[PDB]
């Protein structure tokens, strides 16, 4: 399956593509 | 005839044996010496005559310090503090050379065979890198590519290692007595059980179990030793414990004599 | 940066078995427990500073100067 | 407030403090730098006169050191460049600056 | 300081002829006193290193992870199964003389690190030097050998 | 039970690497 | 910088012994010791020999401070019978015993040899 | 039984330096305030340019290793890459003077 | 410095209240650090995101 | 402006000085009857004193061996003609509980030492001493008790750990089950309240009678709580041995880190209605549970939730901002 | 000169363990003097107790202002040393009850003993003194 729901180790890949597309100092240059 | 020794394991850079029919003070004395009073050779100053690198020179310098030599001959040799000399003669010192280049694209390593000996070495076997691994190579210092260039002359006087840890041949020590509490001088920490909450000594089989509700002996005293020690390889596993021997003695017979001045 | 040399724990020479440690990944496609194992250190005092050595003097020496 | 009640001193140190189990309370552990910069006057006796001889010879710099001599009057002659130093006589009725040597009384001071 | 707060500064310095010392002869780096803890209530202090001793002897790295399951009866069974005491509390000798001592100690690999404020900027002394002409007083500043 | 105290990532990829 | 120096760890003093001796009015025939350069190497060593012979007394050794590398010891003995002649036996007795431990070593070194 | 939302982590209400507190659960609050205010003060490395990056005030040590303890955080703080200070073996024991 | 980009600052006056934002509030979830405080006379004016 | 005349405070009408942490718990470890000492030692000690005489004491107990008790060798180190008495609800002149202090001649007979005696304190030891023999001595009194526990806590060694923390699991369900029947007792008077039938005790509002008895009842769970772990916990924790033996830690230190912390709070209320019709918003609404308002369930070694966890934070930073606006108010009042 | 002043079989009723590793209680009768009691503190492991085991107790002022102690000297010394438990401490406290029977409290060390018996109300002890037990 892919359709499964989600275990609580999962969501550090979400972190990831968020801090990859963000950055830190993402603030003060948006 | 007293101190009866026995051997159980031997190799080229370990030696673990048994001592009996000793004293405790007598072996913790025979500890403090093995780490602390062994005359050995090491590099101990620097004169840059170039650097290059993306590091530092005096980083370079405590870098070489740790690097070990041969040191057989050692005694030999005389101390820079006793030498009536100034400034490293060759009876007191040995001189070293280290030459490298940036000539490849890719990056470059120096390896401690690199350097050479230089002054007479007259015919004492002195000074050699020690290698361990199977291809030759004494371990790194520093690594370069294509454009630098360090020029080392490199001077190594005698030094001991109760005043600073580059001339300690020893860098590792074992110690055992009692494997089994009979002489009961502690407890152990238990949470419910002394015996399961803790694991068994390696050297277990070599004295008998406590007999299980004999009554407290009084009169035992230590013996029965386990000392297991492993040399760095800069000298011989036997020569370090024949040589803290002799330092010892050396001392005490020193301080007799002292005495006996006085 | 550099592995250092000789362990504050243990003092034996240390960064022999550094590049060794490096090419028992790649070529080996080997997990580290057992290529420590095979490494030899059987202490984990000296264990210890290649598992938490880190270099930095691969991105030190990819700048260019002079 | 700032002038009157309270000013900027002299003779002063400032450091930071480590524990001893072998120093009892009217003791305290004085570094030596501090000890060659501080000083204290004393006097020219009878009874002083070899130990604060022996002192002055002993120059501006070896622990037991001095610093300054006063003669009767309004006299200050610097030990550190001094190149008639081992000559004086030190008269009596004069004062010396010498360094802290031990068991001297010092007063003491934490904020606030 | 540590990473929990355990500011201070450095008593002496000995060396490995007198330091307390183990049966694998694994010197300390350094020794810091028991009363910071029950009355600091630290106890992330101790699980880390606890944690961190597991984590040197698995070759793993470790984990902090502010909520989660880890717990210290996993990391008691672990440290059990790689041949040891089940806590952290080690068998240790006497610096000097080499006896066995009475308690037992929890001791092993922690992360430090060093501060800015060192003692060659706070170290300063005067006497009779450089003058103020708005009041006659010794002027401000270490920099300028102030009092 | 697991209890999952350690975690890993790139057999897992490796794992949709033949699901996929 | 002028502190004591960095020839206290086992260099001699000049103009001064390896040891000065200094007489107590404590107790009959009580004599302390000062040493000096060295440290629980002798000491705990001399301690221990001179504690084993039982025609002397009592005996102790400390040191005064870690920042200085000097210690003291503290001997009484019977009348008639010497502290220096008492530690100079068994320094004697010390001296025998680890050379029987120096020559059995070797033998026994010798005796593993592979091969 | 009526949630419409959940958060990714619980773990990410804190901020910089309280990323770095490992295990910041099991100890109290106000050490957590003294650690935050303590981690600015830290040395170590700060770029990797400062062979040529001058300025007057500057504090580069010699060994920084990543620390054996870390949360999954600061992996994305770059801690791991560029640590502060480098671990040691510590110990509790009250050793008679000091 | 990946600290200190990420600062806030507000401004009050001299002495002030403490049931005024002084002390934290429970609007504060998921938004800003509730231990990375500064210390000494502006404890709760600096906060972190 | 010597020390030694400066023994006693003349501002709180009791000394000031004292012996510290360490050798305090030092010299409780030394105290204890069932100890004994060898020769190797006590030779040592007698040595390390400064103005010891020259005579040995004699043997406490002499059969295969002699031995001493660290009373025995802590009474050559109490200077001459010096008496004390405690008698503290044992003490029946054969202790059995080994409470109380009393010396005569100098010479320790029995009782342990400890804070309450050999502190600072109204009827102290230091204040004894000082005030009869003359306030010079009582500084080599410090420099001898002082030098010898240090030098015997030397080769004993002590420490603490994590296994003084963790205690045996059928009490920490009783802890569990004793919180579970707070929090039953809590619901039913929650109900109660939610029927509308309740007293509406004199003098406060319905509300205000309803907070008291939820405080009431919580902080009766928090401390029988802390009294059962305490009486569980075992007479060789390190810790135990750490806070009866004085210096620092106490029972709610010890109760608040290991079973349980109670409802952080701001101004004796619970914790506020910060947000509309509830606490958080990460409950349902219109809740007074003790989860709801945030009673704390946890001890510190099992962890805790984000919410606890919050709350924790809220208190804190409350004692921080009070301590740092009082500081400056105060100071400006003693001026 | 050196004399024993009191010198009776007692006979223990139990011991208690008092929570610790080294030491306990003991509590005896005499035989004889059915007025006197007994208790005493003890070293229990290095001579172990029990239930229903007789005992004899010494006074022993002396061994023929004692000096600094001497190392035993294994030569032969005719003094009250040839029983097992040989203890050493002092005296504090006088006690009158029922106006019959005396009773003091001496000490040792650490250690602390009960003492019944009113025959001996003067031959009775004084300051310090030593103690001898049999088997
Ligand atoms: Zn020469
Ligand atoms: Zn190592």
């Amino acid at each position: 399956d892919e359709s499964a729901p989600i275990t609580a180790e999962d969501s550090w890949a979400v972190i990831s593509a968020f801090f990859r597309e963000k950055g830190l100092v993402s603030q003060q240059l948006d | 005839e007293g101190p009866q020794v026995k051997i159980r394991e031997a190799s080229k850079d370990n030696v673990d044996f048994i001592l009996s029919n000793v004293d405790l003070a007598m072996a913790n004395s025979l500890r403090r010496v093995m780490i602390a009073e062994i005359p050995t050779l090491a590099i101990d100053s620097v004169e840059v005559e170039t650097n290059t690198t993306v590091l530092a020179d005096e980083f370079i310098a405590h870098r070489l310090g740790l690097i070990p030599l041969q040191s057989m001959d050692i005694e030999q040799l005389e101390y820079s503090r006793d030498c009536f000399c100034e400034d490293h003669c060759d009876k007191c010192s040995v001189v070293l050379t280290l030459q490298a280049f940036g000539e490849s694209e890719s990056t470059t390593n120096v390896y401690s065979k690199d350097l050479v000996i230089v002054s007479n070495l007259m015919g004492r076997n002195i000074g050699h890198p020690i290698i361990q691994d199977k291809e030759g190579n004494g371990v790194l210092i520093c690594k370069l590519r294509k454009g630098q260039e360090l020029k080392l002359t490199c001077v190594a006087k005698k030094g001991i290692a109760k005043e600073h840890a580059k001339w300690g041949p020893a860098a590792a020590i074992e110690f055992e007595y009692d494997p089994w509490n009979k002489l009961k001088h502690t407890d152990y920490w238990y949470e419910q059980d002394s015996a399961k909450e803790w694991p068994q000594s390696k050297n277990c089989e070599y004295e008998d179990p406590p007999n299980e509700g004999d009554p407290f002996d009084y009169k035992a005293q230590a013996d029965t030793f386990y000392m297991n020690v492993e040399s760095v390889g800069s000298i011989p596993v036997d020569q370090v414990v024949v040589r803290g021997i002799d330092t010892l003695q050396k001392k005490v017979a020193s301080i007799l004599l002292a005495l006996t001045q006085m | 940066m550099i592995v250092p040399v000789r362990c504050f724990s243990c003092g034996k020479v240390v960064g022999d078995k550094w590049e060794s440690y490096l090419n028992l990944l790649q070529e080996d496609e080997l997990d580290e427990g057992t290529a420590l194992s095979r490494l030899g250190l059987k202490r984990y005092c000296c264990r210890r500073m290649i598992l938490t050595h880190v270099d930095l003097i691969e991105k030190f020496l990819r700048y260019n100067p002079l | 407030r700032g002038n009157l009640m309270g000013k900027r001193v002299d003779f002063s140190a400032r450091t930071v403090i480590s524990g001893d189990p072998n120093l009892e309370l009217d003791q305290v552990g004085v570094p030596k730098s501090i000890a060659k910069t501080l000083t204290y006057p004393e006097v020219v006796t009878p009874y002083n006169i070899d130990r604060l001889t022996q002192l002055v010879r002993n120059g501006p710099n070896e622990h037991p050191g001095a610093k300054y001599v006063i003669r009767d009057s309004g006299d200050r002659i610097d030990l550190r460049y001094s190149k008639r130093a081992g000559d004086i006589q030190l008269q009596y009725g004069w004062k010396v600056e010498r360094h802290i040597m031990d068991n001297d009384p010092v007063l003491f001071n934490r904020q606030p | 300081a540590s990473r929990h707060g355990q500011k201070g500064t450095i008593g002496i310095t000995y060396r490995r002829e007198d330091m307390p010392f183990t049966a694998e002869g694994i010197v300390p780096d350094l020794i810091i006193n028991p009363h910071a803890i029950p009355s600091r209530m630290t106890v992330a202090h101790l699980i880390e290193c606890l944690l961190s001793k597991v984590a040197a002897l698995s070759g793993n790295e470790g984990d902090a992870s502010p909520f989660t399951d880890i717990t210290v009866e996993g990391i008691s069974k672990l440290l059990r199964e790689h041949g040891y005491q089940s806590r952290g509390f080690e068998v240790m000798y006497n610096g000097h003389t080499g006896k066995k001592l009475m308690a037992q100690i929890f001791f092993g690999p922690t992360y430090y690190q060093r501060l800015r404020h060192m003692v060659d900027d706070k170290i300063h002394a005067r006497a009779r030097g450089p003058m103020q002409v708005l009041t006659r007083q010794p002027v401000e500043g270490r920099s300028r050998d102030g009092g | 039970t697991n209890a999952s105290p350690f975690i890993k990532r790139d057999r897992m990829r490796r794992n949709f690497l033949r699901m996929r | 910088m002028n502190a004591p120096d960095r020839f206290e760890l086992f260099l001699l003093g000049e103009g001064e012994s390896k040891l000065k001796i200094d007489p107590d009015t404590k107790a009959p025939n009580a004599v302390v010791i000062t040493f000096e350069k060295e440290d629980h190497t002798l000491g705990n060593l001399i301690r221990a020999e001179l504690l084993n012979d039982r025609k002397v007394l009592f005996a102790a050794y400390k040191v005064e401070h870690p920042f200085f590398a000097r210690f003291k010891l503290r001997i009484q003995t019977t009348e008639g019978y010497d502290p220096k002649d008492a530690l100079k036996n068994a320094c004697n007795s010390i001296i025998n015993k680890l050379g029987a431990l120096k020559t059995n070593f070797e033998t026994e070194w010798n005796l593993q040899t592979l091969a | 039984t009526t949630f419409t939302h959940c958060e990714i982590h619980p773990s990410m209400i804190l901020g910089v330096a309280a990323s770095i507190i490992p295990f910041p659960d099991h100890n109290q609050s106000p050490r957590n305030t003294y650690q935050s205010a303590m981690g600015k003060q830290a040395m170590g490395v700060f770029l990797t340019n400062y062979n040529v990056r001058m300025d007057t005030m500057a504090n580069i040590l010699y060994y920084p290793q990543k620390p054996l303890g870390t949360t999954r955080a600061m992996e994305y703080l770059k801690f791991r890459e560029l640590p502060a200070g480098q671990n040691a073996i510590v110990a509790i024991a009250c050793y008679s003077g000091y | 410095t990946l600290s200190h980009l990420r600062r806030t600052n507000t401004p009050i006056g001299r002495d002030g209240k403490l049931a005024k934002p002084r002390q934290l509030h429970n609007t504060h979830w998921g938004l800003v650090c509730p231990a990375e405080t500064p210390e000494g006379q502006a404890c709760g004016l600096v906060k972190n995101l | 402006c010597a020390v030694p005349l400066q023994i006693v405070s003349p501002q709180s009408n009791k000394p000031c000085m004292g012996i510290v942490q360490d050798t305090l718990c030092g010299i409780r470890k030394l105290t204890l009857r069932d100890t004994f000492i060898e020769l190797d030692q006590v030779l040592n000690m007698l040595y390390w004193v400064p103005d010891w005489d020259g005579v040995i004491p004699t043997p406490a107990i002499i059969k295969p061996k002699p031995l001493w008790s660290g009373k025995q060798i802590l009474s050559v180190a109490i200077p001459n003609g010096i008496h004390l008495q405690r008698f503290d609800e044992g003490t029946t002149l054969l202790s059995p509980k080994d409470n109380g202090m009393l010396i005569i001649d100098g010479q320790i007979i029995f009782g342990v030492v400890e804070k309450k005696t050999v502190g600072s304190s109204n009827g102290g030891l230091i204040h004894v001493v000082t005030r009869e023999k003359g306030p010079q001595v009582c500084a080599k009194l410090f420099g001898n008790i002082q030098k010898v526990v240090n030098f015997w806590l030397l080769h004993n060694g002590f420490s603490t750990g994590i296994g003084d923390t963790i205690a045996d699991g059928p009490t920490m369900r009783e802890i569990t089950e004793t919180i579970a029947e707070a929090k039953k007792k809590v619901l039913d008077v929650t109900k109660e309240a939610q029927a509308n039938l309740l007293t509406a005790k004199h003098g406060m509002t319905l509300r205000e009678s309803f907070e008291d008895n939820v405080v009431r009842f919580l902080n009766e769970a928090r401390d029988k709580a802390g009294r059962l772990a305490e009486v569980n916990l075992k007479d060789l924790n390190n810790v135990k041995q750490m806070v009866m033996a004085g210096s620092k830690g106490s029972f709610i230190n010890i109760a608040q880190m290991s079973a349980c912390v109670g409802q952080q709070s701001v101004e004796g209320k619970r914790i506020a209605f910060g947000f509309v019709d509830r606490t958080l918003p990460h409950f349902s609404k219109d809740d007074y549970s003790p989860e709801s308002k945030g009673f704390v369930e946890n001890s510190y070694l099992r962890g805790l939730t984000p919410q606890e966890f919050f709350f924790h934070a809220m208190g804190g930073r409350e004692g921080l901002i009070d301590t740092a606006v009082k500081t400056a108010e105060t100071g400006y009042i003693q001026r | 000169m050196s004399n024993t002043l009191f010198d009776d079989i007692f006979q223990v009723s139990e011991v208690d363990p008092g929570r610790y590793n080294k030491v306990c209680r003991i509590e005896a009768a005499s035989t004889t003097q059915d007025q006197c009691k007994l208790t005493l503190d003890i070293n229990v492991e290095l001579f172990p107790v029990a239930a229903q085991d007789s005992l004899t107790v010494t006074i022993a002022s002396s061994l023929n202002a004692t000096r600094s102690w001497r190392p035993p000297q294994a030569g032969d010394r005719s003094l009250a040393d040839d029983y097992d438990y040989v203890m050493y401490g002092t005296a504090y406290k006088f006690e009158e009850v029922s106006k019959d029977l005396i009773a003091v409290y001496y000490s040792f060390g650490g250690l602390l003993m009960r003492l019944e018996g009113n025959y001996r109300n003067l031959n009775n002890l004084q300051e310090n003194a030593y103690l001898l037990i049999r088997r």
